[PDB]
């Protein structure tokens, strides 16, 4: 085929391959920092669910 | 029949009855003992296995028709007749796959039993196919390491098959033995000599016979007294039950057994134990053309059902 | 790129459903085929690679090494046709397989555009070689050449692939376009000397450095003759490839971290050439001769200027195809007296004039006798090495002259004296022999006439 | 030590039961066919149309391009008094130097 | 453990050598007690005395190695003026792979030791030059 | 902490070494197991009953009787080995190495 | 030819059969989810 | 016979069908990445009538 | 533990309602035909073990095995791709959501970058 | 033992790994720890033997001082928290005898000595069972609690592993004692990454567990225990002891064969964090692991031993009990490399 036809994918595959490094960059960046923080969606362990607390009168008054 | 048959409800100790016996027919060379025991199989009902030979396995696996020495056996009685000191390990050879044959034998036996519930008449067992190696190493054919290697793979195998409930022995003398073969015909039995018939009627009378009466009863007639069926058939007729460790049987061993004897290879997994004994140790060339020569066979390449040369059809939807 | 590999791997169940008259034939043909279609990689472009997809990529390097490859699966088919002929069919078969795979994953090697996909087809080749060598081999040492062979190889492989992981996770990518974009210099610091190392050691192993190149006479002389061409002829140029794709991100630290292993490169040709000098085994001699070619090929990739990589890639080519063709004549030896004593036959250039021919003409161009593709690439390389350091013109003539010396030395020895008496069972030379001798010179000699072809991306 | 067959006689040539053999294999047919395979598709194919292919290839290292790109910048450069070859790679102007 | 440890790395390479090789020759004590207990729990001695003098030797060993080792890294960082030069701990490890095979009386076990036990002790002060961690904490 | 757990903690710890620490019988092994078994049982009621954690006051029971079925496999496994060796001394179970 | 017929002899057209209606149920099953989740797909998007 | 033939040589059509699937594969590969087609600053020139691709 | 922790993530489920929204992947999908292939190799490797005709024996089982691997196979790739999703979607919207952990940089062209230039002599 | 026993037994068994792998209580994993025990000690004694009952005991004895130092560890968190759920334990001495207690349960070194002679003396059935399902527990209790493990401690314990089982696989001619001490090494790569990534622990985990289940069942389809017995495979059945070599070239991860996925997998994980030293470590002591294989590969295919004249007979007959997993088991464990991006299913 022609010169360009090689031209233009090198072009698309530089392109998607850049864009696949720059996301695998943040993707660790992210989830370092999701695992320092614990304010993400990600390394979020569970804790004691509050639904279990039994809020009645119990016996003594000072609960 | 399986694990899951015996969950079922399918339990052997229903098929048992009064003649659910094994009955092995023992005596020394040309004693006799066939006629015997085709006569007791006929009255008492029960099926009757001719002695295992160096091509029983043949009749139980394929044609039904014995294969080729060099690839079922590898070993020759009328050799061991000629030469019975050969180096080429013949006698010690046939030794183990005639205990391999009737190992197979036994088991094909119980299994009918187990199944059908009809009993069995054998001639002989493994459980007396140590004599002729006894009287093969009393001879000295066969050296000490060949009956070391002949109890180690007995004491793996017998071990997990429960003894014939009678044990019948002709107990014709070596010089009528003698005198039988000299007018039976073949030479390679008229090669015998006596030093081996009298080792063999030694080792039965010492070993076997009183083993085999410390399980369980022991008829024992001589060449005029075998020659009534009635007279034999009606002592096994008579004989007390309690002989033997099969009332001792429950059906969670009679469960082992069925299973034990259904898959043959799991029966002769003993057999080809790993003692590089130069007698029966096969080279890899050899071992790879005998087995390529197995292989081609009609019907032996692939299962039974699969070998498309020997007239099984729907293999594609089989 | 696919349109090489979908047939190399339709090879497989061509072989497996062929009847047991045919697997040779039709092996041949198609392989033949293959490589007649590979042939049209060569058309490369004077800058940019040849990128198929995302997956696969060719340029001036990696074309010559596949059309090398399509074109020695056919040659090891024909000379494995003799000694495997009363093996079973469903071994000949399995070995043919093997050939098959070996080839497939050298074709993906050459053509990964990712360094991690390089490394697991470039280990992946490991598996049908040592089964090759540890199964169809005649003597009883190999299985020790097998584990050297696997055990060199891993060792050297292991950090490799956690210098790529590593390199990886810091640079966000392993494809070779952007890691040859996006390049950045090494500093001087021990983690970037130990990454260097690490990135380095596992090709110095597979193109045996001297010192690490124990593994490559067992593994030649205890392999069968196909086993013993691919790992002359492509497995040991699989380390070359991959240095000279890796050099991209190792510099400047490559500079100062070079002088050991030019060194030991540089020494370990006079070395191995003068090994040859003494050797009594046909095998083990063209194996050290096979360790004396490729330190030249260590130094031209360890000095980084173009007519390096120009005389590293033509040597590369030349090599295999010497190396291979070398293999084969002393096959066909040890398929007629059944044994690689140098010394046993002599006088064959009176039984068997042909093969004499052939012995010469390979003889001559594993000298470098001009105008032939080794000292095309053997002289690029040495004025590469005088342009770095005149100094090296007196180890580069060395090794000539005693290349020279042990190669009419094999001649002299093999082909030429008198006739072994007792010997008589050299029968004519058969037709199948001849003709992988001439399939194995023809290229060689018509390259010489088209060299731009093999001498790199830098030409 | 083993029953084990004995060492095959060395192989037998292949000229004892066909004198023209070719090599190859046993068959007299399937040997002439290889021969013929193997001669054809390695010479009269792979080789002589390889060879030719390789030898016609086009261009697409663009040589005789880069000749005649050298040859009409030489004759600009030469006509006009520009000194053939610059000394800087890149324009200085666009260069933002420490 | 780590009390130790900072025991010996908190005194500054080239300094104190004295200081330095005790460290360096109590850390070589520990490490001989618990190979002398794995010893006695894996291999049991016969005696009571026997245990004792298995685990004197195994002891003695290992502290001599880590005290030829320090003297010998310090002695080389006080001469050559280069503390921060991994070559000092090769020659220390070197040392401790000569006085293994002098305790073993094996001349191969000796230059076998030094080789290896030279590298690991280079490659530990290159670690503690860059920043190498063998027990990387998790950081995704 | 209060001293009484440090006395259960402490006996815990010497049960635990006195079973790593086998001398000669099998039986005393399982002597050490049923007194690290009791030791974790006043351990945990006395937390429980500290802390009144009512509905965990169940806990105690289940760990015992978990503890004498231990007990009772530890008890069939030293009838087979006085069986099949005659003694319950632990070096006869020596045929499995490494 | 066998003295023993085969544990397999004529096909047990039960278990082909089941194998059989097996096999085309999975790929049935298989080719409505298909069309189903590429239709929600295309709902959910437009 | 002629069925004889195929029956028996019907691997000596796979690796050309083969080739065949294989340059239909680099094809449809090629087609994914119509990316920078026509756009280009080297080889950007505007479509002739009647080309709707330049197939680059 | 990553993905375990996320809200509203359904214990046992296989497939969530949320990976609808997602193209399932094609049947034709190189990856399902590598399962079916799979599947393939399983049943020459049963027929083989049970000593029968290894590419014509039991088209029926050959058949079941090619099945069963391509449906599990296209459920196990619409399950990886859900997954891969949500990681790309959770990734963007942290980015989003924290602005000052992940800056823009000025943006130096090389003509104003000093990159030093190592020769090679 | 009757097929009803012991099919209560086996599912007894998983019963109490279920328990183990269900629960959100401590109590209750212990419980089911000790159902797990309980019902694990017949099955390894199912056939009788003095070997059985040795093997028996020994496990018996290591399982109940685990247990025993597993609920103090509970007991001490509880009294330090008062908290009974499987979260991030609150005291670091309840941890550490938690970590020592799961590691004797998983046979992780040093606490790997009774692998070896427990696996020996039991059957190729039970020795399945014990190498391949006896793992599942433990490595989940400590997959919940990855966040409260000590990461040196765990670290030394994977390493230490990987070097013990491969040494000892190299003076092994036993088939089962080399399954043992393969099973230590790849426990030890297991939880090399369980601080840092579990989704890749459960990969390492079911591609053992492929691993192990397709060496063990083409073990019990040959009836071999040694390497000579083994041998003698290739004459019978020569696709038995290939499909063992391709296994065997997996177990040792050779690309492009499957058991490369989890070595892989690690080595990135731990690149990722950071630590360069360990997984370049733990992939050169492979290469002993991958010694016995080869060599297991040599005795068994690659090369061809002298076989018994009895085989002759045995050729004749063909094996009745037919495991219906083994080809996928072989397949799985050998041809899913292409596969790995697979991995996301796992999170």
């Amino acid at each position: 085929d022609g010169p360009e036809k090689n031209y233009e994918k090198t072009m698309a595959i530089l392109q998607i391959e850049a864009e696949k490094a720059e996301l695998r960059l943040k993707e660790l960046e992210v989830r370092r920092l999701m695992r320092a923080r614990g304010d993400g969606p990600w390394y979020q362990y569970p804790t004691i669910d509050k639904a279990l607390i039994d809020h009645s009168p119990k016996t003594t008054p000072d609960n | 029949y399986g694990p899951l048959a015996f969950v079922l409800g399918e339990r052997t100790t229903r098929k048992l009855t009064e003649t659910s016996k094994v009955i092995t027919v023992d005596g020394n060379i040309c004693s006799g003992k066939g006629r015997l025991a085709r006569e007791i199989a006929e009255k008492l009902g029960l099926r009757h296995f001719p002695e295992a030979g160096i091509h029983y396995a043949d009749s139980t696996t394929g044609d039904g028709k014995p294969l080729d020495v060099q690839l079922s056996g590898n070993c020759s009685l009328e050799k061991f007749y000629d030469d019975p000191k050969s180096n080429d390990g013949n006698s010690y050879r046939l030794q183990s796959w005639l205990y391999a044959s009737r190992l197979l034998q036994y088991a094909d036996a119980l299994e009918h039993l187990l199944s059908t519930g009809q009993g069995v008449v054998l001639e002989r067992s493994i459980y007396s196919d140590f004599v002729f190696l006894e009287a093969m190493y009393r001879q000295g054919f066969i050296r000490k390491q060949c009956v070391e290697h002949y109890n180690e793979v007995k004491k793996v195998t017998a071990c997990e098959y429960l003894p014939p409930h009678v044990v019948v022995y002709v107990d014709v003398p070596v010089p009528e033995i003698q005198s039988r073969i000299q007018k039976k015909g073949n030479p390679h039995e008229m090669k015998i000599t006596a030093a081996y018939l009298q080792d063999i009627e030694n080792a039965y009378k010492k070993t076997f016979l009183p083993e085999m009466s410390e399980k369980c009863e022991v008829l024992q007639y001589s060449a005029r007294e075998a020659e009534d069926a009635e007279k034999v058939v009606e002592d096994i007729e008579y004989l007390k039950c309690d002989k033997g460790p099969w009332p001792d049987q429950d059906d969670r061993t009679f469960h082992r057994l069925r299973m034990l004897v259904q898959n043959k290879l799991e029966v002769l997994n003993y057999t080809t134990i790993p003692v590089y004994l130069p007698e029966i140790t096969i080279g890899a060339h050899q071992s790879d053309r005998v087995f390529q020569k197995f292989t081609e066979l009609p019907g032996r390449k692939y299962s039974p059902g699969y070998n498309e040369d020997v007239g099984d059809k729907w293999i594609w939807l089989k | 790129m696919l349109k090489i590999i979908i047939p190399t791997t339709m090879l497989l169940p061509m072989t497996w459903m062929s009847k047991h008259n045919m697997i040779w034939i039709n092996a041949t043909v198609h392989s033949l085929l293959i490589s007649l279609i590979s042939l049209s990689l060569l058309n490369q472009l004077g800058e940019n690679s040849l990128n198929f997809s995302l997956t696969f990529f060719s340029d001036s390097l990696s074309a010559p090494l596949l059309v090398l490859t399509t074109w020695l699966l056919p040659l090891m088919l024909m000379a494995s046709q003799s000694h495997l002929s009363k093996e079973t069919t469903t071994r000949k078969k399995l070995y043919i397989t093997m050939l098959i795979l070996l080839q497939l994953f050298l074709i993906m090697t050459f053509t990964a555009t990712e360094l991690i996909l390089f490394y697991i087809l470039f280990e992946a080749t490991l598996v049908p070689t040592l089964i090759i060598i540890t199964r169809w081999g005649n003597q009883t040492e190999r299985l020790n050449a097998g584990l050297y062979f696997l055990f060199y190889t891993l060792a050297g492989s292991l950090p490799l692939l956690v210098a790529l992981v590593y390199i990886q996770n810091t640079t966000g990518s392993l494809n070779f376009l952007i890691i040859h974009y996006w390049s950045h210099p090494l500093s001087n610091s021990w983690s970037n000397i130990f990454m260097w190392l690490a990135c380095i050691m596992a090709f110095m192993v597979k193109m045996p450095l001297y010192g690490l190149h124990l593994w490559l006479p067992k593994a030649h002389v205890e392999a069968p003759i196909a086993g013993s061409m691919v790992l002359a002829a492509v497995l040991l140029k699989l380390g070359g490839y991959g240095m000279m794709r890796i050099t991209t991100i190792l510099n400047p630290l490559t500079n100062y971290m070079a002088y050991p292993f030019l060194m030991l490169s540089m020494w370990g040709m006079i070395m191995t050439s003068s090994i040859c000098l003494r050797q009594t085994d046909l095998k083990s001699l063209i194996a050290y001769s096979s360790v004396s070619h490729m330190a030249l090929v260590i130094v031209a990739i360890m000095i980084q200027t173009p007519w390096s990589f120009m005389g590293a890639t033509a040597l590369m080519i030349a090599h295999g195809l010497t190396s291979s063709m070398l293999f084969c004549l002393a096959n066909t030896n040890y398929e007629r007296v059944h044994s690689r004593t140098m010394i046993l036959a002599r006088g064959l250039q009176t039984l068997l004039p042909l093969m004499a021919t052939w012995w010469l003409m390979a003889s001559l161009t594993n000298l470098a006798l001009p105008p032939s593709i080794n000292l095309i690439g053997e002289l690029f390389i040495i004025t590469a090495s005088f342009s770095w350091s005149n100094i090296t013109i007196i180890l580069m003539g060395m090794n000539m002259m005693i290349t020279a010396l042990y190669s009419l030395y094999m001649l002299i020895t093999t082909q030429r004296g008198k006739y072994t008496h007792h010997i008589n069972n050299i029968k004519a030379s058969f037709t199948r022999e001849n003709a992988l001798m001439a399939l194995h010179i023809l290229p060689l000699l018509l390259l010489t006439l088209n060299p731009k072809m093999i001498l790199g991306p830098l030409y | 030590i083993r029953l084990q067959e004995d060492p095959d006689p060395e192989d037998e040539n292949l000229y004892e039961k066909n004198p023209d053999s070719h090599g190859y294999d046993k068959d007299p047919i399937v040997d002439l066919w290889n021969m013929r395979v193997v001669f054809f598709f390695g010479f009269s194919i792979v080789l002589v149309l390889g060879s030719t292919f390789v030898a016609y290839l086009p261009d697409y290292r663009m040589q005789e391009w880069a000749r005649r790109e050298a040859e009409r910048l030489v004759k600009y450069r030469e006509a006009n008094g520009l000194p053939l070859m610059e000394s800087n790679c890149f324009d200085p102007n666009k260069i933002q130097l420490p | 453990a780590k009390t130790l440890l900072h025991k010996y790395s908190d005194i500054p390479e080239g300094t104190e050598c004295h200081r330095k090789a005790y460290a360096s020759t109590s850390i070589g004590g520990a490490t001989g007690l618990i190979v002398s207990a794995y010893s006695i729990a894996l291999k049991p001695p016969a005696s009571f005395l026997e245990g004792v003098a298995r685990t004197g030797r195994y002891t003695f060993t290992s502290a001599a190695i880590g005290a030829i080792f320090g003297l010998t890294s310090c002695i080389s960082a006080q001469v050559r003026e280069k503390p921060d030069d991994p070559l000092n701990y090769f020659i220390g490890g070197c040392a401790g792979g000569l006085t293994l095979g002098a305790r073993t009386r094996s001349y191969g076990i000796g230059a076998a030791a030094c080789a290896y036990m030279g590298l690991t002790a280079a490659l530990v002060k290159m670690g503690q030059l860059e920043g190498w961690q063998v027990f990387a904490e998790p950081k995704v | 902490m209060p001293l009484v757990y440090m006395n259960i903690i402490m006996a815990f710890a010497i049960a635990l070494a006195g079973l790593l620490m086998y001398r000669s019988h099998l039986m005393s092994s399982l002597l050490c197991l049923e007194g690290m078994m009791l030791s974790l049982f006043i351990m945990s009621t006395l937390i429980i009953l500290n802390t009144h954690f009512t509905l965990a006051n169940m806990m105690p029971i289940i760990l015992l009787v978990f503890a004498a079925c231990e007990a009772a496999l530890g008890l069939s496994l030293l009838v087979m080995v006085s069986n099949t060796y005659g003694t319950d001394y632990v070096q006869n179970l020596n045929l499995l190495q490494c | 030819f066998y003295i023993r017929e085969p544990p397999h002899g004529s096909p047990d057209w039960l278990k082909v059969g089941l194998t059989l209606g097996t096999s085309v149920f999975l790929w049935i099953y298989l080719i409505k989810q298909h069309k189903e989740d590429v239709l929600e797909y295309k709902r959910r998007n437009g | 016979n002629v069925l004889q033939i195929v029956r028996d040589h019907w691997v000596h059509i796979l690796v050309p069908v083969g080739f065949v699937f294989g340059c239909y594969l680099d094809r449809r590969s090629d087609e994914k990445l119509t990316a920078f087609r026509n756009k280009s600053l080297l080889f950007k020139r505007e479509l002739r009538p009647n080309e709707e691709v330049t197939w680059k | 533990t990553m993905m375990s922790g996320r809200p509203g993530r359904v214990p046992l489920q296989f497939l969530p309602n949320e990976a609808r929204s997602l193209p399932p992947p094609k049947l034709t999908d190189p990856r399902l035909v590598y399962m079916g292939f799979l599947g393939y190799c399983s049943g020459l490797i049963d027929n083989a073990i049970r000593r029968r005709p290894v590419v014509s024996a039991g088209l029926h089982r050959q058949l079941l095995y090619v099945t069963s691997f391509v449906f599990f196979g296209y459920y196990l790739l619409k399950r990886q791709d859900y997954m891969y999703a949500l990681r790309d979607h959770d990734m963007f919207a942290y980015v989003k959501s924290h602005p000052e952990d992940f800056p823009e940089k000025d943006k130096k062209t090389y003509g104003e970058i000093l990159e030093e230039f190592h020769p090679v002599r | 033992m009757n097929p009803i026993i012991y099919t209560t037994l086996i599912m007894t068994v998983m019963s109490g790994t279920m328990l183990v792998m269900i629960s959100s209580h401590w109590l209750l994993i212990w419980i089911g720890f000790e159902m797990n025990l309980l019902a694990m000690i017949p099955v390894l004694m199912k056939n009788f033997n003095p070997r059985a009952t040795e093997a028996a005991t020994k496990y018996f004895l290591t399982q109940a001082t685990a247990s025993m130092m597993l609920m103090m560890a509970i007991i001490i968190n509880l009294l330090y928290s008062g908290q009974w759920t499987i979260t991030k334990m609150f005291n670091p001495v309840a941890m550490t005898m938690m970590t020592m207690a799961l590691a004797m349960k998983l046979g992780l070194s040093p606490f790997h000595f009774w692998v070896p002679e427990v696996t020996q003396g039991i059957s190729l059935q039970a020795g399945l069972l014990l190498l391949t399902w006896q793992k599942l527990a433990p490595l989940s209790v400590l997959c919940q609690i990855s966040q409260s493990i000590n990461p040196n401690l765990m670290l030394t314990m994977a390493m230490l592993s990987i070097l013990i089982g491969g040494w000892g696989g190299l003076n092994q001619t036993q088939l089962r004692k080399i399954m043992a001490y393969s099973s230590i090494a790849h426990m030890g790569w297991m939880t090399a990454v369980l601080p840092y990534n579990t989704t890749m622990t459960i990969l390492n985990l079911l591609i053992y567990i492929t691993m192990t289940l397709a060496m063990f069942m083409l073990l019990i389809h040959s009836s071999a225990t040694t390497t000579l017995s083994l041998s003698h495979t290739w004459n019978k059945m020569p696709v038995i002891t290939s499909l063992m070599m391709v296994t065997l070239l997996s177990m040792g991860g050779l690309p492009p064969l499957s058991g490369f996925m989890p070595k892989w997998m690690i080595i990135q994980e731990m690149t990722k964090n950071e630590s360069i030293i360990m997984p370049t470590l733990m992939a050169m002591t492979a290469l002993l692991n991958l010694y016995f294989y080869m060599r297991l590969a040599y005795s068994s295919s690659l090369t061809m031993f002298p076989s018994t004249n009895n085989m002759k007979m045995k050729w004749q007959f063909e094996h009745t009990k037919q495991m219906k997993l083994l080809p996928t088991m072989i397949v799985l464990s050998t041809l899913v490399l292409p596969m790995t991006p697979a991995l996301s299913s796992l999170n």
